RNA sequence: AGGUCUCGUAGACCGUGCACCAUGAGCACGAAUCCU
RNA sequence: CAGAUACCGUCGUAGUUCCGACCAUAAACGAUGCCGACCGGCGAUGCGGCGGCGUUAUUCCCAUGACCCGCCGGGCAGCUUCCGGGAAACCAAAGUCUUUGGGUUCCGGGGGGAGUAUGGUUGCAAAGCUGAAACUUAAAGGAAUUUGGCGAAGGGCACCACC
């Protein structure tokens, strides 16, 4: 804390809730970008139609075929 | 600028306490810090302080001796009750055996002990061990 | 250490002190020998008070002959000029002498053949000899240091203030303290004049030498 | 006035690694190493590998 | 690439896409 | 098998005429053979190694590899005590860890949390040990609790005899050679506190070495 | 070091610095205990008893014990008071 | 990190100082950074004395000497052998390198 | 070139420390007393010991030698430290004393000495070298 | 009247920048305790 | 030089200089906000003041200027330190901080995207101030010690190097 007063409590508190705005946890869950950009709409599972089923590879250590699907 | 009397007399008491003297010189006076040695000296951790007395603000110097931990003050003063003080000799003091808090009363300057059995409390000023 | 009427100067202490130059000291003050000096004269001389210093040494004096084991006290010199007095010393009072390269660790190193367990050590110059007062600083071991007016007061406990730069004023205070250990611990008459040959501490340089032995036998 | 073995092989592992183990006096050069110390190589037969010994 | 260079190229971008965003009209 | 003194000290231990190393603390005398402390405390003095990080300094050709082992010792009722040894092997290594652990052991005292009645069981006050980064703090208990903290302080605790605390570590923790000397400087400074239970002026007696001398010249040089 | 029935219940009373009155620890080798003989009234010689004074390591390290031992030595009798 | 207490210079209330040129190069570098060398050359150096001494007008003429101030940049000072570099406990030194004649 | 090993150094040192009546300033001589007195498994380390032997003499009958210690040398100079002189040059017939000094010695325990003269100051003070 | 006044002659800092000189895909690394 | 619109050399336009009107940006850095108190020593330095043997503006006196010796107060800085702090380099402040609170303003929460897009605002213009997100990654970083290589330096050696 630096200002330290008897009566100084609105501007601690208006510093902290702009440094708790100034975050990326925090900020990322009060925001609705992020739930909008996420497929998922905030839901823990999905349903969905197979498209058509595709191979990815690993990356530089591991070689390997990881099978997927588009969905 | 000067702001508060009593941290500065506690902070070079302090440091003229860790540094191994025996005597300081605290360059302002007044009643607070005079109640709150008095304290200290009547518990038994400083010596006899001397008022030199001037006609502007009095210079206060106490023979120290080696009995002392730490002299803090709390600021702003802030105010306690008889259901607050728990709290803040549990994260404040050492132990439950010994270490005071000085505090301002409306019976007068006085620890915490005696704000206890005296059933009343007040601002908190400060504390030692 | 002065507070009776037997152990003070009545005249040839002072005479001694004067003919040897022990009054004057350096050009350089240091800030723990404030209590030592009396007055500031001209051309950049402190002096020193006599009888602090004569405080000072029967202090040493009593705390040499307060331990009983007299081979417990060690004297350390590394300058060539207190090489003969400290062995002086340590032949009249008991003492271990270390005359010269003071190897590091013999205060710590219990291997090393020159491993010594003092109780008490007396020294010579601090600036000079640092490197017994950390070995010292090591172990529970109080030292002795014979201080200039401008040596680094440091880690030292009865610090007498003389002259350590002169020959004659090294050598006159080692024998003082010599007389003054030998008088507290009984072996030495009081009344009778112990003052023999105080020129056995007096260290000279080697063409002083060839002159003495051109001009003698 | 002296000793070192050394044993040399596969130890707990697939590749291979040697410990020397040595304590006082142990020359090497010159003439006096041929009439001073005895040197005998001897082989142990593993069930994993032959192991050496080189002993002095 | 440095941070000056980079900072200069990325203004050049910018003038060129304010450019053709004010001709865009 | 046989005790050799090379310093006085040993002597006057091997020759019987000291009754504790209690009055050896208290004079603070320097340790500097390792099986004082194994004629003082026999069976009672436990050693758990704590942890064996290897270090590696390259050269010429490849990365010359030692290996560095902690351990701690002490009796469960009193003493505690913390080594550290780096050399190429690995018992060497923990042999000469022991021989440092036992060489530097600090005494504990314990006091009570309100109430002072029966023995102590807690740090008697809010005790701070500091090394590199790791800050142990060190806070007293009420009985029945138990030692809460890390693994490592709570086994170094229950090895120092101290019974319940309440701890709260700060820092890179995670490195076991800065939090086990940081616990350890928070255990040794619980003597170096002063208190107003031990207020009086103190008597000072006299040290082994000027009362034990007779002895020391009779018996050797 | 006490209880409710005020036995003793402490390993050892710790020695106190008699300079600051600061708690000299178990492993401060720099700390020192100075012993400083006395002196018969009228004879001058060594009576046989001791003067003890303990120093820590603190006052030693800042290089200010001579100072104290004077002071110690003055208060006790030892060193004349006009020095 | 920091290498020097200064900053390899001698500015320490200023900000600002007057830039001067390196004497090989062509560089501008501050007044009190650049390192300098005041050196006095003879005209004649070590051969040729006795050769004007010996054919000349004036009997018992003194030679006049040549007077000149050398600004160098740091990397030309250290180019042209001026200085070297020092190790960690040996660049807090400050005094000017000893002298035998 | 030719630069002795420690054996040689230290086989020479001790036996010129254990052995000085014996041995001399001819090659041959020590030589053979090297053969007889000491145990050389060789003849060359024999010849470089022998030699560097008589290289020390020939240093030690010029002058003292700080690597060893024989007894010829030794308490000559117990001797040269072991001295007295007729007159013990500290109780001279007059001591000069500066000013200052006097006043001091006038507060300490005396007023007036038999043995001591006042001189006079310096008009001026100029005591240290210029520094700056 | 005497006739080269004396002690040793590092009696080395003439030279300043100095032509052209780019690039190496990596498979291949194990992390240690007690003796009847 | 393989290429040389680069390093180098010869010319040379706006600019560099002054007046008048604009933008408000730098490694604008002591990379260390401002006020106030305490906590070691030393020798110097610039200013003002005080005191003192002596030399000089030619020989006596006073004030002044110039030196010598000290003291006070403010300022740019230096040397040493087991005060103390720190991850260390280091710092007499970056100390008096788990024994945590003297007053007060601005500001940062892993790296990139990114000082980016859009909106506002300022400017004739170049551009300044305010300032995201989607996405992507398990690292990016700070201090220090030995073998690493320097078309880095200082000393030595080799006909598997040279003259
Ligand atoms: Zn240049």
């Amino acid at each position: 804390g630096k200002c330290r007063g008897l009566r100084t409590a609105r501007k601690l508190r208006s510093h902290r809730r702009d440094q708790k705005w100034h975050d990326k946890q925090y900020k990322k869950a009060h925001l609705g970008t992020a739930l909008k950009a996420n497929p998922f709409g905030g839901a823990s599972h999905a349903k969905g139609i197979v498209l058509e089923k595709v191979g990815v590879e690993a990356k530089q250590p591991n070689s390997a075929i990881r099978k997927c699907v588009r969905v | 600028v000067r702001m508060n009397v009593l941290a500065d007399a506690l902070k070079s008491i302090n440091n003229a306490e860790k540094r191994g003297k025996r005597q300081v010189l605290i360059r302002p006076c007044s009643k607070v810090i005079v109640r709150f040695l008095t304290v200290m000296m009547k518990h038994g951790y400083i010596g006899e302080f001397e008022i030199i007395d001037d006609h502007r603000a009095g210079k206060i110097v106490v023979n120290l001796t080696g009995r002392l931990n730490k002299c803090g003050v709390i600021s702003p003063r802030f105010d306690v009750q008889l259901k607050d003080l728990e709290k803040w000799q549990n994260n404040l003091l050492p132990s439950r055996q010994f270490g005071f808090i000085v505090l301002t009363t409306s019976a007068g300057i006085m620890d915490h002990e005696e704000a206890r059995r005296k059933h009343t409390g007040g601002k908190i000023l400060g504390f030692f061990f | 250490s002065g507070a009776l009427d037997v152990l003070q100067m009545k005249e040839e202490d002072v005479l001694k002190f004067l003919a040897a130059g022990t009054h004057l000291g350096g050009t350089n003050l240091d800030f723990q020998m404030e209590q030592y000096i009396y007055k500031r004269k001209s051309d950049g001389i402190y002096i020193i008070n006599l009888k602090r210093t004569w405080e000072k040494l029967l202090l040493a004096a009593r705390a040499i002959v307060a331990i009983e084991n007299p081979a417990d006290v060690s004297v350390i010199s590394s300058r060539n000029t207190g090489q003969r007095a400290v062995l002086k010393f340590a032949a009249a009072t008991g003492a271990t002498p270390i005359a010269g390269r003071f190897t590091p660790g013999t205060f710590t190193n219990q291997i090393q053949t020159a491993f010594r367990e003092p109780r008490l050590l007396v020294v010579t110059d601090p600036r000079a000899d640092h490197q017994p007062l950390t070995e010292a600083s090591y172990v529970n071991l109080p030292t002795i240091a014979l201080c200039n007016t401008d040596s680094p007061l440091r880690y030292v406990d009865i610090a007498i203030p003389c002259n350590n730069k002169g020959a004659h004023s090294v050598g006159l205070m080692w024998w003082m303290l010599a007389r003054e250990v030998l008088r507290m611990r009984g072996t030495i008459s009081r009344e009778h004049p112990w003052e023999v040959m105080p020129d056995l501490y007096f260290y000279r340089d080697p063409e002083e030498i060839e002159k003495e032995e051109q001009a003698a036998a | 006035k002296g000793c070192e073995v050394v044993v040399s092989g596969k130890l707990r592992g697939q590749r291979a690694k040697s410990m020397k183990f040595v304590d006082g006096l142990m020359i090497h050069s010159g003439d006096p190493v041929n009439y001073y110390v005895d040197t005998a190589v001897r082989h142990v037969l593993l069930r994993q590998g032959v192991l050496g010994i080189k002993v002095k | 690439m440095r941070a000056k260079w980079r900072k200069k190229r990325m203004r050049r971008l910018k003038r060129k896409r304010r450019k053709m965003r004010q001709r865009s009209k | 098998k046989e005790w050799l003194p090379v310093t006085k000290l040993g002597r006057l231990v091997k020759d019987m005429k000291i009754k504790s190393l209690e009055e050896i603390y208290l004079f603070s005398l320097p340790i500097k053979e390792s099986e004082i402390i194994d004629f003082f405390l026999g069976a009672s003095l436990k050693d758990e190694v704590l942890k064996i990080m290897p270090v590696q300094k390259q050269t010429r050709a490849g990365q010359r590899t030692r290996f560095k082992a902690f351990v701690a010792i002490g009796d469960y009722n009193g003493h505690v005590g913390l080594g550290v040894k780096c050399s190429k092997e690995v018992a060497t290594a923990i042999r000469g860890a022991i021989i440092l652990a036992k060489l530097s052991i600090v005494p504990v005292r314990r006091g009570y949390w309100g109430n002072k009645i029966g023995k102590p069981h807690t740090v008697p006050c809010k005790v701070t040990g500091r090394c590199g980064s790791v800050l142990v703090r060190l806070i007293p208990a009420p009985r029945g609790t138990g030692i809460v903290s890390a693994p490592v302080p709570k086994k170094l605790l229950m090895m120092a005899g101290i019974d319940d605390c309440y701890t709260s570590a700060r820092g890179c923790t995670a490195t076991l050679g800065n939090f086990a000397k940081a616990t350890f400087d928070a255990i040794s400074k619980t003597y170096s506190y002063l208190t107003p239970d031990l207020w009086k002026e103190t008597v000072f007696t006299k040290s082994p070495y000027q009362e034990f001398t007779d002895h020391l010249v009779k018996t050797h040089t | 070091m006490q209880n409710d029935a005020g036995e003793f219940v402490d390993l050892y009373v710790p020695r106190k610095c008699s300079a600051s009155n600061r708690i000299i620890g178990a492993k401060d080798h720099a700390s020192i205990q100075m012993n400083v003989a006395e002196v018969d009234k009228v004879t001058g010689r060594f009576n046989g008893q001791f003067k003890t004074y303990a120093i820590c390591g603190a006052i030693r390290r800042m290089g200010e014990s001579d100072d104290s031992i004077l002071r110690l030595a003055k208060a006790d009798g030892i060193v004349s008071k006009n020095f | 990190t920091k290498k020097r207490r200064n900053n390899g210079r001698a500015k320490k209330g200023r900000g600002h100082v007057q830039p001067i040129r390196c004497t090989n190069c062509a560089r501008c570098v501050p007044k009190d950074k650049a390192i300098k060398k005041f050196v006095i050359r003879n005209i004649v150096e070590a051969a040729a004395v006795r050769d004007i001494s010996e054919a000349s007008v004036f009997d018992a003429y003194v030679l006049p000497k040549l007077y000149v101030k050398l600004h160098y940049c740091v990397s030309c000072a250290i180019h042209s052998k001026v200085v070297r570099n020092r190790s960690r406990e040996a660049r807090k030194d400050r005094t000017p390198p000893p002298r035998f004649r | 070139g030719r630069v002795r090993t420690k054996t040689v150094k230290k086989a020479a040192r001790v036996i010129i420390e254990k052995y000085y009546t014996r041995l001399g300033n001819d090659f041959h001589t020590n030589k053979r007393v090297c053969e007889e007195i000491a145990i050389i498994p060789s003849k060359k380390l024999r010849n470089k010991i022998a030699g560097y032997v008589t290289h020390l003499m020939k240093r030690i009958q010029r002058g003292p030698v700080r690597g060893i210690s024989i007894k010829l040398q030794e308490e000559e100079r117990e001797r040269r430290d072991n001295y007295v002189p007729e007159v013990s040059a500290l109780d001279q017939e007059i001591i000069e004393v500066d000013p200052d000094t006097k006043e001091m010695l006038k507060l300490l325990d005396f007023g007036s000495l038999s043995n001591l003269q006042v001189t006079q100051p310096t008009v001026g003070m100029n005591f240290k070298t210029p520094r700056g």
